[PDB]
C-alpha cells in the first residue's frame, strides 16, 4: 500500500509510524473553597420589600 | 394564612447576569477526576491539554511555578491543582515501524 | 423551517447558538443555497402564535 | 528631585514556565539596563508621578514609613482607584471609587468618603539583624486587565550613601488582581526614607534560567553592541 | 583541529533547532498552539487559520 | 536500533543482504525463515 504495486522487491521500506492511543481522559482544576455568598440571599432572616 | 393560592407571599428573587467588558471572575463549578500515573491518557491540567503519560518527577519548583517546557518549548512538566505535586509529562510511546 | 430573525444567521455552515445545535446543524462542507425571507405576515397572531 | 543610575536591576519572571539551564528571549515591558531613574528623599517627598506602561518602585528604609501605593487615572472624585495598603496586620488592597485629598498620609486617613465599591482582596499574608536596611523592589504593570504586582525582599548594607545597589535578583510574582481600572497616574504615601521609580518600556531580554529554575543575568538587546551580538 | 567535523555536526544541529523553532513562530494566525485554535473560534473559520 | 520482531539472530556472520541498523543485517537463508546476524 505505502508503495503502490502487487510485487515488492527485496530491502526494508518505512511504512507508517506506530504510536499507542490513549485510554482514559484526566480533567483537574483547583479545589472549590472561594463558593458565592449564596446562602445569604435565599436562607437570609428579613427579606425586602 | 386565611388567604389561598395567589394571595400568599412568594419571595422572588432575580440572579441578573451582566457579562460585561472586563476580566471574568464569577465562573462555574468545574469537575475534578483522579490522577493515574502509569498510563498514557489525556490531561486537561488547568487548560493544558495534551496526551501523554503522568509520572513523577524530582525537578525542584517554584511556588509560582505552574507549568514546565523543554529546551524545544515542549511540555515536560505540571503541577497538579488540588495536591502540590510536580509531575512529569512524557509522551505516548511512539515511534516507526519498518517492514 | 421557520424561525426567528436573530436566529437566520445560524442556518450558515459551522454556527454556535440555539437551533444550530439542538434543532438543524448543517455540515461544513454544506454546497448549496440557504433561502430565508420575513414572513410576519401570516405566520403571526394576536397574543402570539 | 534626582537622579541615579539602575545598573541591572528591574527585571522578573514574564510568564510562570520552569525552565532549566536555557536561555529564553522574551519581549515584554521590562526596564532598561543603566538607564536614568526618579530619585526622592521622604527623609518629604511625595509627588504625584504619572504610571506610564509599568513603574519600577524600590524602598531602601529602615523602618516600615514607606507603605501605600495609590493608581488611578483621575483619582479625585469620578474613576476608581487601587490602594494597596499594609499597617502591621494585612494587605488592605481594595479597588474603590471614593473622594481623594490632596496630601495622602497614615489612621486611615488617604479615604475621605467612601462609596459603591467594586473589588477588595484583603489578605493575611502581607508583602513586608541591625544596622543592614531593607531593599524593597516593586514592579507593577497592567497589560490586559490584570494588575501584576512583583516583588523582592533582600538585605543591604549601606556602603555608599543611599544608592541602589549592584546585583542581579529576579522578582517574584505575588498577586494577580484581576481589576478594571484605566490605570494612568500613580501616587506614593508613607506613615532614611528612598523613593526609587523607575518607568518600563518594550524591550527584549536574553533570561539564563538555573538548573533550580532561577534567572542569574539578563542582556538589555539595547544596550550596546556586545548586547546585539550575545 | 578537528573543525572540519564538528562543522557538519553543528551545521546538523542548527538545522535540528530551527524546525523545533519554527513550530512555535505564528504563520500568520492567532497563536501557535493548534489546541488553541480549535477552542476560540468557529469551525469555519478555524480551518482558515 | 529497535525491536525486530519476525527474525531470529544466528551467531553465525555472512555478507550483508538487508541493512537493518548497527552493523545488523537480514537474509532469506535454509525450513526457509528470515535471519539476523
Amino acid at each position: 500500500c505505502t508503495l503502490k504495486s502487487f510485487t515488492v522487491e527485496k530491502g526494508i521500506y518505512q511504512t507508517s509510524n506506530f504510536r499507542v492511543q490513549p485510554t482514559e481522559s484526566i480533567v483537574r482544576f483547583p479545589n472549590i473553597t472561594n463558593l458565592c455568598p449564596f446562602d445569604e440571599v435565599f436562607n437570609a432572616t428579613r427579606f425586602a420589600s | 394564612p386565611t388567604y389561598g393560592v395567589g394571595h400568599q407571599p412568594y419571595r422572588v428573587v432575580v440572579l441578573s447576569f451582566e457579562l460585561l467588558h472586563a476580566p471574568a471572575t464569577v465562573c462555574g463549578p468545574k469537575k475534578s477526576t483522579n490522577l493515574v500515573k502509569n498510563k498514557c491518557v489525556n490531561f486537561n491540567f488547568n487548560g493544558l491539554k495534551g496526551t501523554g503519560v503522568l509520572t513523577e518527577s524530582n525537578k525542584k519548583f517554584l511556588p509560582f511555578q505552574q507549568f514546565g517546557r523543554d529546551i524545544a518549548d515542549t511540555t515536560d512538566a505540571v503541577r497538579d491543582p488540588q495536591t502540590l505535586e510536580i509531575l512529569d509529562i512524557t509522551p505516548c510511546s511512539f515511534g516507526g515501524v519498518s517492514v | 423551517f421557520v424561525i426567528r430573525g436573530d436566529e437566520v444567521r445560524q442556518i450558515a455552515p459551522g454556527q454556535t447558538g440555539n437551533i444550530a445545535d439542538y434543532n438543524y446543524k448543517l455540515p461544513d462542507d454544506f454546497t448549496g443555497c440557504v433561502i430565508a425571507w420575513n414572513s410576519n405576515k401570516l405566520d403571526s397572531k394576536v397574543s402570539g402564535n | 528631585p534626582a537622579y541615579t543610575n539602575s545598573f541591572t536591576r528591574g527585571v522578573y519572571y514574564p510568564d510562570k514556565v520552569f525552565r532549566s539551564s536555557v536561555l529564553h528571549s522574551t519581549q515584554d515591558l521590562f526596564l532598561p539596563f543603566f538607564s536614568n531613574v526618579t530619585w526622592f528623599h521622604v527623609i518629604f517627598d511625595n509627588p504625584v508621578l504619572p504610571f506610564n506602561d509599568g513603574v519600577y518602585f524600590a524602598s531602601i528604609e529602615k523602618s516600615n514609613i514607606i507603605r501605600g501605593w495609590i493608581f488611578g487615572t483621575t483619582l479625585d472624585s469620578k474613576t476608581q482607584s487601587l490602594l494597596i495598603v499594609n499597617n502591621a496586620t494585612n494587605v488592605v488592597i481594595k479597588v474603590c471609587e471614593f473622594q481623594f485629598c490632596n496630601d495622602p498620609f497614615l489612621e486611615f486617613r488617604v479615604y475621605s468618603s467612601a462609596n459603591n465599591c467594586t473589588f477588595e482582596y484583603v489578605s493575611q499574608p502581607f508583602l513586608m539583624q541591625g544596622n543592614f536596611k531593607n531593599l524593597r523592589e516593586f514592579v507593577f504593570k497592567n497589560i490586559d486587565g490584570y494588575f501584576k504586582i512583583y516583588s523582592k525582599h533582600t538585605p543591604i548594607i549601606v556602603r555608599e550613601p543611599e544608592d541602589l545597589p549592584q546585583g542581579f535578583s529576579a522578582l517574584e510574582p505575588l498577586v494577580d488582581l484581576p481589576i478594571g481600572i484605566n490605570i494612568t497616574r500613580f501616587q506614593t504615601l508613607l506613615a532614611a526614607a528612598a523613593y526609587y521609580v523607575g518607568y518600563l518600556q518594550p524591550r527584549t531580554f536574553l533570561l539564563k534560567y538555573n538548573e533550580n529554575g532561577t534567572i542569574t543575568d539578563a542582556v538589555d538587546c539595547a544596550l550596546d553592541p556586545l548586547s546585539e551580538t550575545k | 583541529a578537528l573543525g572540519k567535523l564538528q562543522d557538519v555536526v553543528n551545521h546538523n544541529a542548527q538545522a535540528l533547532n530551527t524546525l523545533v523553532k519554527q513550530l512555535s513562530s505564528k504563520f500568520g494566525a492567532i497563536s501557535s498552539v493548534l489546541n488553541d485554535i480549535f477552542s476560540r473560534l468557529d469551525p469555519p473559520e478555524a480551518e482558515v487559520q | 536500533a529497535g525491536c525486530l520482531i519476525g527474525a531470529e539472530y544466528v551467531n553465525n556472520s555472512y555478507e550483508c543482504d538487508i541493512p537493518i541498523g548497527a552493523g545488523i543485517c537480514a537474509s532469506y537463508q535454509t525450513s526457509q525463515s528470515i535471519i539476523a546476524y
